[PDB]
């Protein structure tokens, strides 16, 4: 009754896939009926538990997390299919108990001149293994030769940004995706429908 | 630590950066192009500079790992694309000479203007004047005057533009490690790399030769046919065993001979097919028909156009407030922008050209998966090949009937299909030898062959034999002719229309027979036919990526161009021809001329 907990679902601006947030909901009542009318959702599937079942159940914990994605990527958000996103900026466990939200915003993340406030990485080390962040600016430098100083010939700088205008086709159109993940513990806290 | 991830990393950084810097150049030529501002041509400049320079950065850098130590050929490739030197072969000085020259020539090509000497208040451009002349009149002297005005105003100025344009371009592309600048166009059909698909570059004289060698007797038919034809046209003109007078022949320069199908139609009795008339009196949306085109494109099983080409595309003229290039375009933006930019009429021959330009737009849709330097036809022939394909299918009579601008008549004698072959012909044969002499002789120029004291000599000489068309007056060293087309005088190459229709015909027979067609090939319409539409897209979606005889194989079994699709496309009208020219004369005399002394 103190938690519509949604300030996360819809709001001002979100975060990038790099620097995905998690934010902690209690003491919720969890309606999402309203929401299955609500834009529709370019996708919402759930893994562990039943969507025609969602409010019956009352877990103890949950999580979310909010971050933005293009168009193509976004169907990367699953179990396996290991990709760009899949592996470098967020990975999802095996074993997922959970739901995973997502929508098209159309001009709300587009403007007419441009918008590069969203990051993305494309050159790390290593997978990253489920719920992992590396938000350091260490240039990559595959080749031997570390230059280490600044951008070199055979090193890059890890970070990219989303370029997203008005006129893009759907394919990479900014998606706004909520990942909803229930951890599995013998200890209670304050949720249900 | 691998050379080839290293590769990997670096052409990943390309495609990432050039992807959003061609996506702003192409934002920012595109609001020039639908909208002519200083503003517009200052930005679109800008954003040219910016991608150019990108390249050249990238070109440094790309030329830095050592392409032979590759053995991946899909990286090997985009790593070529780069390292080519291009012009920045040249030094700077020369460099800017070189482009100084070419955009004065293409200025002057679209903007020269010509004045009648009896009323030198009368003057005309190409477009649409002298054009309009070429097309419509009847009357000899009026025409020669036509074509001796364009070619002795314009070709004159562009005669020294043009030895200067031909010395520097040999020399860089032997900078750039080619023999001249014909052998860096003949690269874009070389293929080094794959075994058992190779195919080298004198091969492609080697095949051209050969198969205009076979293309040669239907040409002679039609020629001859034509000739009589005309002679009935403009009588004591015509030699009946000459060369055809090069200004009689429907344009300033004989590319096409489509305006001759009134002087040359079999049987005028039959109603030649115009669907004009039938278009403005049915309810007529112009966002109707390209829908139509694009419901003709899905029912073949290939996807709707974007939302975001309905709403970026120009699909009616914007009219006298707003000016714009109306050269009918199919402009691939990038990041998933299509759009086309036509100022379309209501009219047949616009719509097999929509037909054709949302043919290309599919082609662009398609192979957008792979990487940007692969984003590209399989060689410089596939898009139009492409586009020409659609527009048949939709000239035929059978899909023409079943959109219901015409009645279902179903007419078709035996002799309302000849004459839709013989206005084909018209077209289709008649710029093959036109394609091949012009690139033959740039190709002789480009290799020194042809001295400076000669060019007008030969090309004339070449004229009358392969074509079997000759000058109306004679031209010295002073003259050039050649410099008086658009793709010449503006750094286009010019086989790939030769390429194209071949190309669209082993498509079109391909296609008919995946759709188990049984008649005559030139009633074939493709409409409703998954099988082909499957065929095709599995063909579009490669690209570049692989070369284009295993692409051309995948679709039709063989590794090089045939001319058997067009010998069969047009074999009843070669038998009818041969049954007309009995007591007619066959060939050409390279001694007749209509000046005499
Ligand atoms: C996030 O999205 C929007 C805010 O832009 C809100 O969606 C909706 O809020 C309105 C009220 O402000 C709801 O209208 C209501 O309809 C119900 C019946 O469905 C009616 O009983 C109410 O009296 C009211 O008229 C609308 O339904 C609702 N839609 C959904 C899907 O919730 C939403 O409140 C915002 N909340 C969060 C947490 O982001
Ligand atoms: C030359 O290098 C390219 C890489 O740029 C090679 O292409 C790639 O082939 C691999 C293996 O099939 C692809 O990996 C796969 O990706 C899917 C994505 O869903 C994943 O599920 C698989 O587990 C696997 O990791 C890779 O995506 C693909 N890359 C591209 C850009 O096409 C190519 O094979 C190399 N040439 C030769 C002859 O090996
Ligand atoms: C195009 O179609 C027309 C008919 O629609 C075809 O024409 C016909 O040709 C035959 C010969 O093959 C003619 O037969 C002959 O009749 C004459 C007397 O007129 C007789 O002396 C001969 O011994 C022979 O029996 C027939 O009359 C003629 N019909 C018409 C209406 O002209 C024509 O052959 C077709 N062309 C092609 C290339 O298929
Ligand atoms: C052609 O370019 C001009 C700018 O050079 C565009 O501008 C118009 O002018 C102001 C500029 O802010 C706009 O507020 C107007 O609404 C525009 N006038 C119109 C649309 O008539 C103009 O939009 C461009 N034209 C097109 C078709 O894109
Ligand atoms: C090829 O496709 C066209 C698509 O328009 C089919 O046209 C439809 O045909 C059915 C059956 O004759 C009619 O009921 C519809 O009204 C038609 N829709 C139109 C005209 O838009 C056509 O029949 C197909 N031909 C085939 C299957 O060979």
């Amino acid at each position: 009754n103190l938690c519509p907990f949604g300030e996360v679902f819809n709001a001002t601006t979100f975060a990038s896939v790099y620097a995905w947030n998690r934010k902690r909901i209690s003491n919720c009542v969890a309606d999402y009926s309203v929401l299955y009318n609500s834009t529709s959702f370019s996708t919402f599937k759930c893994y562990g538990v039943s969507p025609t079942k969602l409010n019956d159940l009352c877990f103890t914990n949950v999580y979310a997390d909010s971050f933005v994605i293009t168009g193509d990527e976004v169907r990367q958000i699953a179990p396996g299919q290991t990709g760009k996103i899949a592996d470098y900026n967020y990975k999802l466990p095996d074993d997922f108990t959970g739901c995973v939200i997502a929508w098209n915003s159309k001009h709300i993340d587009a403007k007419e001149g441009g918008n590069f406030n969203y990051l993305y990485r494309l050159f790390r080390k290593a997978n990253l293994k489920p719920f992992e962040r590396d938000i350091s600016t260490e240039i990559y430098q595959a080749g031997s030769k570390p230059c280490n100083g600044q951008t070199g010939l055979n090193c890059y700088y890890p970070l990219y940004r989303y370029g997203f205008y008005p006129t893009d086709g759907v394919g990479h159109q900014p998606y706004r995706v909520v990942v909803l993940s229930f951890e599995l513990l013998n200890a209670p806290a304050t949720v249900c429908g | 630590s691998t050379i080839e991830e290293q590769a990997k990393t670096f052409l990943d950084k390309f495609n990432h950066e050039a992807e959003d810097l061609f996506y702003q150049s192409s934002l920012a030529s595109w609001n020039y192009n639908t909208n002519i501002t200083e503003e517009n041509v200052q930005n679109m400049n800008n954003a040219g500079d910016k991608w150019s320079a990108f390249l050249k950065e990238q070109s440094t850098l790309a030329q830095m790992y050592p392409l032979q130590e590759i053995q991946n050929l899909t990286v090997k490739l985009q790593l070529q694309a780069l390292q080519q030197n291009g012009s920045s072969v040249l030094s700077e000085d020369k460099s800017k000479r070189l482009n100084t020259i070419l955009n004065t020539m293409s200025t002057i090509y679209s903007t020269g203007k010509v004045c009648n000497p009896d009323n030198p208040q009368e003057c005309l451009l190409l477009e649409p004047g002298l054009n309009e002349i070429m097309a419509n009149s009847l009357d000899y002297n009026e025409r020669l005057w036509a074509w001796e005005s364009w070619r002795s105003e314009v070709g004159k100025q562009l005669r020294p533009l043009y030895e200067e344009y031909v010395v520097l371009k040999n020399e860089m592309a032997r900078a750039n490690h080619y023999e001249d600048y014909g052998d860096y166009w003949r690269g874009d059909y070389e293929v080094n790399g794959v075994d058992g698909y190779d195919y080298s570059r004198g091969q492609l004289i080697e095949d051209v030769e050969h198969t205009f060698e076979e293309i040669k007797p239907l040409y002679e038919h039609l020629h001859a046919y034509v000739r009589a034809k005309l002679m009935n046209a403009y009588p004591s003109y015509i030699s009946p065993i000459g060369c055809l007078p090069a200004h009689l022949l429907g344009d300033m320069w004989g590319r096409f001979w489509t305006n001759l199908y009134s002087l040359t139609v079999p049987f005028g009795q039959k109603p030649n097919i115009d669907v004009t008339d039938a278009m403005v009196d049915q309810a007529w949306d112009a966002q109707r028909i390209f829908k139509e085109a694009e419901k003709f494109f899905v029912s073949v099983g290939l996807p709707n156009m974007t939302q975001g080409f309905w709403e970026n595309s120009m699909l009616t003229d914007p009219g006298n407030v707003q000016k714009a290039v109306c050269h009918p375009t199919a402009w691939d933006l990038g990041k998933g922008d299509f759009r086309i930019l036509m100022c379309t009429k209501v009219t047949m021959d616009d719509f097999l050209t929509a037909h054709h330009e949302m043919g290309h737009i599919q082609y662009d849709m398609a192979y957008a998966a792979q990487p940007f330097l692969l984003r590209n036809g399989a060689n410089e022939g596939f898009h139009e090949a492409v586009g020409e394909i659609m527009s048949l299918s939709a000239a035929t009579p059978k899909h023409l009937k079943s959109i219901g601008l015409l009645s279902p008549d179903f007419q078709e004698d035996n002799e309302t299909e000849i004459n839709f072959l013989l206005k084909q012909a018209l077209t289709i044969v008649g710029t093959l030898p036109f394609t091949y002499m012009l690139e033959k002789w740039r190709w002789m120029v480009f290799k020194g062959e042809i001295p400076k004291d000669q060019w007008m000599k030969k090309w004339w000489e070449m004229k009358r034999e392969i074509v079997g068309v000759v000058e109306p007056v004679p031209h010295d060293e002073t003259y050039c002719d050649p410099a008086s087309l658009f793709h010449v005088s503006n750094d286009y190459s010019f086989i790939r229309y030769y390429t194209r229709t071949l190309y669209q015909f082993q498509f079109q027979e391909a296609l008919c027979q995946a759709a188990k067609h049984e008649g005559p090939l030139h009633k074939c319409d493709i409409s409703n036919s998954t099988e082909a539409g499957q065929k095709l897209f599995n063909m579009l979606r490669l690209g570049k990526s692989e070369p284009w005889t295993l692409a051309l194989e995948n679709v039709v079994g063989a590794k090089n161009m045939n001319v058997r699709p067009l010998l069969n496309y047009f074999e009843p009208l070669f038998t009818w021809l041969k049954d007309q020219n009995k007591n007619s004369f066959v060939g050409w005399s390279t001694d007749w001329s209509p000046y005499a002394d």
